[PDB]
C-alpha cells in the first residue's frame, strides 16, 4: 500500500541551457534520476512546505478517478522534487519511516546537506537533531563548507559558532586557497577572533586574494575597507607595512605609527610561541614572535609554555629550519587539573612513544615525567631542516585528541588521545561544542631548533 | 551450497579415524596376538619384567 | 540491439568490514575503521558506510569501469549509504538499498568473435553472453582526525574545476597507489536462466576475482574455456559475504540510432624487434610482452603492469646478430634483431571521451622498446604496421569492438553536454 | 604453601587503574581472617583422601598448616576408595556402625582457628552422603558446577607435571566417558541426536534448578550443562592457546582456579551476559530510587552465544575477573548520553565510562547504575575492572572470547559440534 | 478526519422471530478512523470495502457530492467494548483497567477478533490485580455469560 512514488530528479529541465547551475566538480557530480515509493501516509502530516504542495497534488490527480467508473488498479501520484543537491531528500524518507541512521549519526558533508533541507523546507524541529550530529569531532572538513551554509541561508546564528570553532582551525580556511571558497558577509567576521595562529603578512596576502576575484560600487567601498580594518595592521614591522603601498587604505590604516611610538597596542593575535627565560621572542619589529632562537644565558632539558586560546577545533602551524635528527618535544598543555599545577603531553622522539607530565611553573623544572598507554607513532622518515611539521588537537566532553603531521610522507602521523578534561564547559548555544582554553606546550633540546612559523602553502591539507 | 557448506573444519576424530587404515598402521598388543596367546605373555610379564618394582 | 537492465536493490547481509567475529585478527582494515584516527581512544565499524555497485561481464574489469563513468552504457550505480543491519546474531554484518536499475546495453544478438571462440570453445572441429557480475566496491572513508585529501562522494569545492576526473585528455591518466576503493564481494548472476525478487549469493571477490582470473588468461591464449567449469572448478574457494535481491524479467527491447567499447587486439608474431643494449643470451630470457594502450594513456607505467592490457609470449625468441658480413665482422655492437611469436588477443576497453588509438608498445621485461609506428588511429590481415625505437613490422588484426560501426573521436562524444561531463 | 593471594593487576599505570588496588587492600586487611589455623580433614573407613588442592602446607599425611585461614578459603579433596579398608573387616559394607546398617559416609573438617578477639575456636564442618548400589540414582544426584570444577583441579595437576595439550585432552576424555554413562543409565535413543544448549541458572541456584523438566530428560540437560562449561574452560584464557595469551596470565589463571569458591569458579569458566540497551523493558515501571532493598530485577541471563546481539544493542558481561561492557555499532543516542555525557560512542572515554557512571540522573541511567554494582557486589569484593569497548576497538578479542558457545577462533567449534566429538567417542 | 458517521448495530442472528429476553447502542461519535487502522488490519479490511462502496457510489457522479461522513458497520452487542479500545488508543487507560468487568469481558473477545496479544496479556494482568472478592464473582459471571473458557478457568 504505497500509491506514491517521488520521482526524483536533475533540476531545471533545461539540459542543454544550463551553464551556471552547480558548475563545480565537487558538491554535485552526478545525476538524480529516482524512484522512491513512499506509502501515502506518514508524509503530510510532519511537513508544512510538503503538505502546502501536496493539497494541490492529490486535487489534480482526483481529476480522472472522481469521475471514473473503472481501473481500480494501483495508479501513483507524481510528486517531483526539483533538485540539484545530490542526496539531499533520500534522508528525510528514512526519517520520516522511523529508522533513520544517516541524519544522527551518517557520514559527514551530509550532515550539512540534510540541514540544507531544514532551512529550503522549513524544518524547525529536525535542526535539533542535525545539529546534535553536527556535536562530532570532525575532520575540520564539513565545517568550512558549514560556513558557507549560514551564508546562504542567513539565520546568523550557525555563522556565529561556525567561524569561532574554525577560528582556530586557521592555516587551513587560508592554506590552499581556500578562502577563495569562503564568501562575504561572514567574512567580516573573520579576522576579529583573537584565535586566528598565523603570521600577519600571512593574513595579509590571503585578503588581497578575496579582494580580488569578485570584479576588482556599494560594498566595493564599504566593506573593501572595512577587511583592511579588520586585520590587524598594528604589532608589524615597519619593513613589512612599507610594502603596502597604493593609491587605496592610507587614512583607514590611520597611523602605520604613533600606536607604535607610544607603548599601548591593539589586541595581539593570539599568543602563539612566546619565550621566557631561556628562550625568548625574536621580534619581527613590533609584538609578533615569529622565530624563536635557543637563547642561552651562559645542557639543560627543560620546556617552555604559552597563553590562551578557547578551541574546538584547531590545527597550528610549526615549522622547522635547523635541526640534527630529532632534537625536538611536541604536545599540548592543558588549564583544568583540581589542584591545578598542569598536565601535558611530550612527543618522544626516541622510544616513539607518547607521555603525559604535570607541571609546577618555574621553567626550568619536571615533576613526576611518565609514559602513557596508546602511543601509535612509528619513526620511519627523518625530519631534516625546512620541514612542515604542524600540530592539530580536537576536544571531546570527556577527552581531548592530538596528531603531529609531516607534510611529505605517506609516513610520519603521530596520533594519542588524552586522558579526562575533568571540568564541564559547554558554550553551546544550538550546539554541543566544548571550549578548554588548551596552552600550546613547545620543546626543545639543544642549541639550536629555532622552529618558527609555517609559511601558508600552495595546493591542500585536509578540505577538498 | 554444496562447496559452501560441506567446507567444515568439524573433522578431528572422524579424521583421525582414516589415518589409522593408511601410514598409521601400528600393530599393537592386542592385533598381533590371539586373546589366548595375550594372557600367555601378560602372565610371563609377571616373573620376568620389572624384577625390582 | 537488446538493451537489459537489472534493479539492484536489497544488498542486505554484506560483510562489509571482512572481520567476520570469528575471524580472531581484528585489526579492522583502515578501510571498515572510521573515528578521530588514532589508538583504542578513537577505531571502529564507522557508522554508515559508501556502497557502489558496478556490473560487469566477464571479459572487463570491475574497479576500472568506474574510471570510465567517475560521474554518471549505464553500469555504475549511485553512492547508496549503508546500515548497521539488527536482527539477532550479526556483529560485522550490513545492509543497503541501492534501489537503483542498471541499464547494461548488452548490444549485439549475433557476432563472429564468438562464433570463432565459440568453435575453439567446443573444441573447434539472450545467448552468448551467459554471465553478468554485479561486484559491491567500497568508497574508503578516511578517519575524522587523518590530514590527507579527500574521497568521500559527496564533497565540498574549490573554485576552478567542473565535476569530472583525472583522465582529460590534457591530464595524465594517474593510477592511485594507495586504493581509493576495495571490491567488497562480486555475485555471479545466471543471465541465461535469469512478486519477482530474485536473490544472489554475494562472493568474496579474492575467489571470483581469480576465478575471472583464468577465464580472461584462457581468452587471450585463443583458447576459451566456459566460465561454469572453473565456476564449479574453483567453487571452493568460494567465500559467501551477503545477498543482493535482484529483479529479472526486464525483456530486452531494441536501442536506438553505433559505438564501440573493445578492441580485442590479436597479435599474430613480430618480425626485426633492433633491440640494442642486452645480452643476445639476457634478451631471450626476458619475456618479450606486448601491451596495448589507448592513447591518451601515454606510456603510464602503471597500465605496463595490469594482467589485461599486457600480452607476453610463450614461444621461442629468435635473435639474430645483425647486418652479418659487417656488424659480425665488427663483433659487439649488443644491437641484434630479434622476433617471437606472441600469439593472443588482449582487449582494450574504449575510454568513452578518448579519441582511438591503440599504440601497442613492446617491452623486453621492463622498458617500452618499441611504439606501434604512428598511432593506429582508427575511428574508420596484419597491416606491416612499422616499429620505432624506444626504451620493425608486427602481424596484428583489430576484431570490432561490439560488432561493427563504431569507434567515437574525442570531439564527437566532447560535443553532447552529458551530466556536464563534457561542460 | 601458606595461604594468600596472587592477585595480578597488569601493567599497573593508575590513570586505567588504581581503584581496584584501593578497594582490593580494604578488602583484603578487614575481612574475615583466621589466625595460627589449623585445618585436618578426615573421612570414614573405606575411602580414601587421593588429591587434596587449595593454598595450604602438607605436614605428615592429613595436616593442612594454614597460617592464616581467610574469607575465600575454599579446599577441594578428591575420593577414591580405600581398598584395604572397605574390605577386611566385620562392616565390610560402606559404613557400617554396630547399631545396624546405617551406611552413610561422612567428611568431617577441624579449623582450630584464632579469630579476631583471642580466642581459639574450632570451626566444624560436617558432610554425609548415603550409600547407593544402583546407577540411576547417583547419575541423579551429581552436580554439574561442582563436577566440572572437580575436572579443572585435575587438569591443572596435569598440565603442571605434563604438558599444558596433555590436560586438554583431559577434559574432552573426562566428557566422553561421563556423556557414555549418561546415555547407559538412559534408554530412549534420540537424546545422542539433541544438540540444544540446556538451562542456565545462576551461580549456587544449580542444584535442583531443572526442576519440571522430566526424568531422564534432566538427567541429560544436566550433562548438557556439564558439556557448556568442560567447553567453556576448553575456550578461556586458563586452557587457551599461546597466541593470544601470555604464559604470566596462564599462571595467574591456574594459581586462581584452585582456591575459589563453586560460585567464583563457575563464573571465569562461563560467564552471564546482560542485555543493557533497552533496561527500561526490562525493569518495571516502579523507578524507585535504587539503594539495595528496592529489587533490580535483572534482565534474565542470555545464553553466551552469538545467536542473539542486535547490533544496535549494549551489553555487559561479568567472569569475576574483567568485566567488559561492548556497547556496539548503531546504538541510540538517547540511551547514550543518558548513561555516558557525550553525543556519541567516539566521544567515550574507556577508562571514565568505567569509572563515572550514568551522571545525568536520568531513570534510564540510574538503572545502568543498578546493573553494574549489583554485579560488582554480589560479595563484598566489589570492585572488579569494568572496561568499556566499542564495536571495533582492538581489545574486543576478550569480548567475543568469553562467548562459551559460538566458535572463538582460538578453538573453532560450536557448542553443538562439541557435543557431535564427545557423543560419539563415548 | 472529521468522519465517521459509524452506524455500529446490534446483529440479531439467532433472533429472526422472537429476541430473547434481557441498551442498544446505535454510535454517533464525531473522532477519526486512524484507531480503526492502528487497532489491526482486520477492520482494516473492512475499513477499506465501505470506504471504496461509498466513493464508488460516488465515482459516476459529479452533481450530488454533499458530505456523507465515511460510515462503518459491525454486528455486536457491546459496540461499547470498541469504544473503550478507541479511548485505550488516545492515551488514558484508566476505563480499560477498573470499571464494569461486563465490559472488561466484551474487550477481551474484541481482542480475539484483532488477533492482538498485547492488550489480552494485560487483562489477563488486571484480574490479577489486587482486588475483591466482589467484582471477582462479578467478572466469573461475565465470563460465563459469553462463554469465554479460558478466562473463567
Amino acid at each position: 500500500s504505497c500509491d506514491l512514488v517521488v520521482w526524483l530528479v536533475p533540476p531545471q529541465e533545461r539540459l542543454q541551457h544550463l551553464a551556471e547551475g552547480a558548475t563545480e566538480s565537487q558538491f554535485t557530480p552526478p545525476p538524480k534520476v529516482f524512484k522512491i515509493p513512499v506509502h501515502s501516509a506518514l508524509l503530510r502530516i510532519s511537513s508544512p512546505i510538503w503538505l502546502k504542495d501536496l493539497t494541490v497534488v492529490e486535487a489534480k490527480h482526483r481529476t480522472k478517478m472522481k469521475c471514473n467508473r473503472d481501473d481500480d488498479g494501483r495508479v501513483l501520484m507524481k510528486y517531483v522534487i526539483e533538485s540539484f543537491h545530490p542526496a539531499a531528500i533520500r534522508a528525510i524518507i528514512q526519517y520520516i519511516y522511523g529508522y533513520r541512521h544517516e541524519v544522527l549519526q551518517g557520514d559527514p558533508f551530509l550532515q550539512v546537506a540534510v540541514y540544507k533541507e531544514a532551512s529550503r523546507l522549513e524544518m524547525k524541529q529536525l535542526q535539533k537533531e542535525v545539529l546534535r550530529a553536527l556535536s562530532a569531532p570532525m575532520n575540520i572538513g564539513p565545517l568550512v563548507s558549514l560556513a558557507k551554509a549560514a551564508e546562504v541561508m542567513k539565520v546568523d546564528q550557525l555563522l556565529l559558532e561556525a567561524i569561532r570553532i574554525l577560528a582556530g582551525c586557521a592555516y587551513a580556511l587560508f592554506s590552499g586557497m581556500r578562502h577563495l571558497e569562503l564568501g562575504p558577509k561572514g567574512l567580516q567576521l573573520l579576522l576579529l577572533q583573537d584565535n586566528i595562529q598565523l603570521d600577519e603578512p600571512q593574513i595579509y596576502i590571503c585578503a588581497n586574494a578575496w579582494l580580488a576575484q569578485q570584479g576588482v560600487p556599494g560594498v566595493q567601498r564599504d566593506m573593501a575597507m572595512a577587511v583592511y580594518r579588520s586585520i590587524r595592521f598594528d604589532s608589524m614591522s615597519p619593513s613589512q607595512i612599507q610594502v603596502c603601498r597604493d593609491p587605496l587604505l592610507d587614512s583607514l590604516l590611520l597611523e602605520a605609527c604613533l600606536r607604535k611610538f607610544s607603548h599601548l597596542e591593539t589586541k595581539p593575535r593570539v599568543f602563539p610561541w612566546q619565550g621566557n627565560d631561556q628562550f625568548t621572542v625574536e621580534r619581527d619589529g613590533g609584538l609578533y614572535p615569529v622565530l624563536l632562537k635557543r637563547t642561552s644565558r651562559s645542557l639543560i632539558w627543560a620546556w617552555t609554555l604559552g597563553d590562551s586560546r578557547l578551541i574546538n577545533e584547531a590545527l597550528w602551524g610549526i615549522e622547522v629550519v635547523r635541526t640534527a635528527k630529532g632534537r625536538l618535544h611536541f604536545g599540548i598543555a592543558v588549564e583544568d587539573k583540581t589542584t591545578q599545577s598542569r598536565q601535558v603531553c611530550y612527543l618522544d622522539p626516541a622510544e616513539k612513544a607518547f607521555v603525559t607530565g604535570t607541571i609546577t611553573n618555574e621553567p626550568t623544572a619536571v615533576s613526576y615525567r611518565t609514559v602513557q598507554p596508546g602511543g601509535d607513532v612509528r619513526w620511519y622518515r627523518r625530519l631534516c631542516d625546512g620541514d612542515i611539521v604542524i600540530v592539530r588537537v580536537s576536544v571531546t566532553t570527556s577527552a581531548i585528541h592530538l596528531s603531529i603531521q609531516v607534510l611529505k610522507s605517506r609516513s610520519m602521523r603521530a596520533s594519542y588521545m588524552l586522558a579526562l578534561r575533568s571540568p564541564v564547559c559547554f558554550p553551546g548555544q544550538l550546539l554541543q561544542r566544548p571550549f578548554l582554553a588548551i596552552w600550546p606546550f613547545i620543546e626543545a633540546v639543544n642549541i639550536g631548533d629555532t622552529l618558527g612559523v609555517a609559511e601558508l602553502q600552495v595546493e591542500a591539507i585536509d578540505i577538498p | 551450497p554444496w562447496v559452501l557448506a560441506a567446507a567444515a573444519e568439524a573433522q578431528r576424530d572422524r579424521e583421525a579415524e582414516l589415518e589409522n587404515l593408511s601410514r598409521a598402521k601400528f600393530p599393537l598388543v592386542s592385533d598381533v596376538f590371539s586373546p589366548e596367546d595375550k594372557a600367555a605373555y601378560l602372565g610371563m610379564l609377571n616373573a620376568y619384567g620389572n624384577p625390582g618394582g | 540491439q537488446a538493451t537489459l537492465r537489472l534493479h539492484i536493490a536489497s544488498i542486505t547481509n554484506l560483510q562489509t568490514s571482512g572481520v567476520v567475529p570469528k575471524r580472531g585478527g581484528y585489526p579492522l582494515p583502515q578501510r571498515a575503521r572510521g573515528g578521530v584516527s588514532g589508538a583504542n581512544g578513537a577505531y571502529g565499524l564507522a557508522p554508515c558506510f559508501t556502497i557502489c555497485t558496478v556490473a560487469w561481464f566477464p571479459e572487463e574489469d570491475p574497479l576500472e569501469i568506474l574510471g570510465f563513468a567517475q560521474g554518471a552504457g549505464l553500469r555504475v550505480s549511485s553512492a547508496v549509504n549503508t546500515r548497521p543491519s539488527a536482527r539477532p546474531g550479526a556483529i560485522c554484518l550490513d545492509d543497503a538499498e541501492v534501489q537503483q536499475e542498471l541499464n547494461i546495453p548488452i548490444s549485439i544478438l549475433e557476432s563472429p568473435w564468438q562464433q570463432r571462440m565459440l568453435a575453439l570453445e567446443l573444441g573447434s572441429n539472450f545467448t552468448l553472453w551467459p554471465f553478468l557480475l554485479v561486484s559491491v566496491i567500497q568508497i574508503h572513508p578516511k578517519l575524522s582526525h587523518s590530514l590527507t585529501i579527500g574521497n568521500s562522494p559527496f564533497r565540498p569545492a574549490p573554485v576552478g574545476t567542473q565535476p569530472q576526473n583525472a583522465i582529460g585528455p590534457p591530464q595524465r591518466v594517474r593510477y592511485p597507489t594507495k586504493s581509493p576503493v576495495t571490491v567488497v564481494g562480486t555475485a555471479i548472476l545466471p543471465l541465461k536462466q535469469i512478486t519477482y525478487l530474485q536473490a544472489c549469493r554475494l562472493f568474496r571477490h579474492d575467489v571470483i576475482r581469480e576465478m575471472i582470473s583464468t577465464y580472461r588468461e584462457g581468452l587471450k591464449r585463443l583458447e576459451p574455456v566456459s566460465l561454469l567449469s572453473v565456476i564449479e572448478a574453483y567453487s571452493g574457494r568460494l567465500s559467501p559475504v551477503g545477498e543482493i535481491f535482484v529483479t529479472l524479467n526486464q525483456l530486452k527491447p531494441l536501442t536506438i540510432n553505433p559505438v564501440a567499447h573493445a578492441v580485442w587486439i590479436e597479435i599474430r608474431k613480430v618480425v626485426n624487434v633492433p633491440i640494442y643494449g642486452l645480452t643476445f643470451r639476457q634478451i631471450c630470457e626476458a619475456e618479450l610482452s606486448v601491451v596495448a594502450m589507448w592513447e591518451a594513456e601515454r606510456a603510464c607505467a602503471a597500465i605496463l603492469r595490469r594482467k589485461s592490457r599486457k600480452i607476453t609470449a610463450v614461444t621461442r625468441c629468435e635473435v639474430q646478430p645483425l647486418n652479418i658480413s659487417a656488424i659480425e665482422r665488427m663483433s659487439g655492437s649488443e644491437d641484434s634483431l630479434l622476433s617471437c611469436y606472441i600469439r593472443g588477443q588482449v582487449c582494450l576497453p574504449v575510454y568513452p571521451g578518448l579519441d582511438p588509438s591503440v599504440v601497442l608498445y613492446l617491452c623486453l621485461n621492463g622498458h617500452i622498446y618499441a611504439t606501434l609506428a604512428s598511432p593506429l588511429n582508427l575511428a574508420a590481415s596484419f597491416r606491416a604496421y612499422k616499429l620505432r625505437s624506444f626504451v620493425g613490422q608486427i602481424e596484428l588484426r583489430v576484431f570490432p569492438c561490439p560488432a561493427n560501426g563504431l569507434f567515437m573521436t574525442a570531439a564527437e562524444f566532447a560535443k553532447l553536454n552529458i551530466e556536464g561531463r563534457s561542460n | 604453601l601458606t595461604g594468600g593471594e596472587v592477585r595480578y593487576y597488569s601493567a599497573f599505570s593508575r590513570l586505567q587503574h588504581s581503584q581496584q588496588l584501593e578497594n582490593d587492600i580494604v578488602h583484603i586487611i578487614t575481612r574475615t581472617t583466621g589466625w595460627e589455623a589449623v585445618m585436618r580433614i578426615r573421612v570414614s573407613r573405606g575411602w580414601k583422601i587421593s588429591a587434596r588442592h587449595g593454598r595450604f602446607f602438607l605436614r605428615g599425611t592429613d595436616l593442612f598448616v594454614l597460617p592464616t585461614v581467610n574469607a575465600d578459603s575454599t579446599f577441594s579433596i578428591l575420593m577414591e576408595l580405600d581398598e584395604q579398608a572397605g574390605a577386611g573387616g566385620p562392616g565390610n559394607a560402606l559404613v557400617t556402625p554396630p547399631s545396624g546398617g546405617d551406611n552413610v559416609v561422612a567428611v568431617q573438617a577441624a579449623l582450630l582457628y584464632t579469630n579476631s578477639d583471642g580466642e581459639r575456636r574450632i570451626r566444624v564442618h560436617t558432610f554425609c552422603m548415603p550409600v547407593s548400589q544402583n546407577i540411576q540414582d547417583i547419575v541423579s544426584s551429581m552436580d554439574p558446577e561442582v563436577v566440572t570444577c572437580l575436572l579443572i583441579q585435575q587438569a591443572i595437576d596435569q598440565s603442571l607435571r605434563s604438558k599444558i595439550a596433555d590436560g586438554r585432552a583431559f577434559l574432552q576424555t573426562s566428557c566422553s566417558q561421563l556423556l557414555s554413562v549418561l546415555h547407559s543409565v538412559g534408554s530412549s535413543t534420540q537424546l545422542a541426536a539433541s544438540y540444544a544448549l540446556p538451562s542456565l541458572p545462576h551461580y549456587g541456584a544449580v542444584a535442583a534448578a531443572s526442576a519440571g523438566n522430566p526424568a531422564g530428560g534432566a538427567l541429560l540437560e544436566a550433562g548438557r550443562l556439564v558439556a557448556l562449561f568442560i567447553l567453556g574452560v576448553l575456550k578461556s584464557n586458563a586452557f587457551r592457546p599461546v597466541k593470544e595469551v601470555s604464559t604470566d596470565k596462564r599462571v595467574f589463571s591456574w594459581s586462581r582456579l584452585l582456591a575459589l569458591p563453586v560460585d567464583r569458579i563457575c563464573a571465569y569458566v562461563h560467564p552471564r551476559m546482560l542485555p543493557l540497551h533497552n533496561l527500561s523493558n526490562f525493569g518495571g515501571p516502579s523507578d524507585r530510587v535504587l539503594d539495595g532493598q528496592e529489587e533490580v530485577i535483572l534482565p534474565p541471563a542470555l545464553r553466551l552465544t552469538a545467536e542473539e546481539m542486535t547490533q544496535d544493542g549494549a551489553y555487559l558481561l561479568e567472569n569475576g575477573e574483567e568485566m567488559l561492557l561492548w556497547i556496539g555499532r548503531s546504538i541510540s543516542p538517547q540511551w547514550l548520553a543518558s548513561v555516558f555525557g557525550a553525543h556519541s560512542l567516539d566521544c567515550v572515554h574507556p577508562d571514565v565510562a568505567a569509572a563515572s557512571i550514568g551522571d545525568s540522573q536520568d531513570p534510564v541511567g540510574l538503572r545502568v547504575r543498578a546493573v553494574v554494582q549489583s554485579v560488582q557486589g554480589e560479595h563484598l569484593c566489589n570492585a572488579m575492572r569494568l572496561l568499556v569497548i566499542r564495536q571495533g576497538d582492538p581489545s574486543e578479542q576478550k569480548f567475543f572470547a568469553q562467548l562459551m558457545e559460538d566458535r572463538v577462533p582460538s578453538l573453532l567449534l560450536t557448542f553443538a559440534e562439541f557435543l557431535q566429538k564427545v557423543d560419539m567417542r563415548s
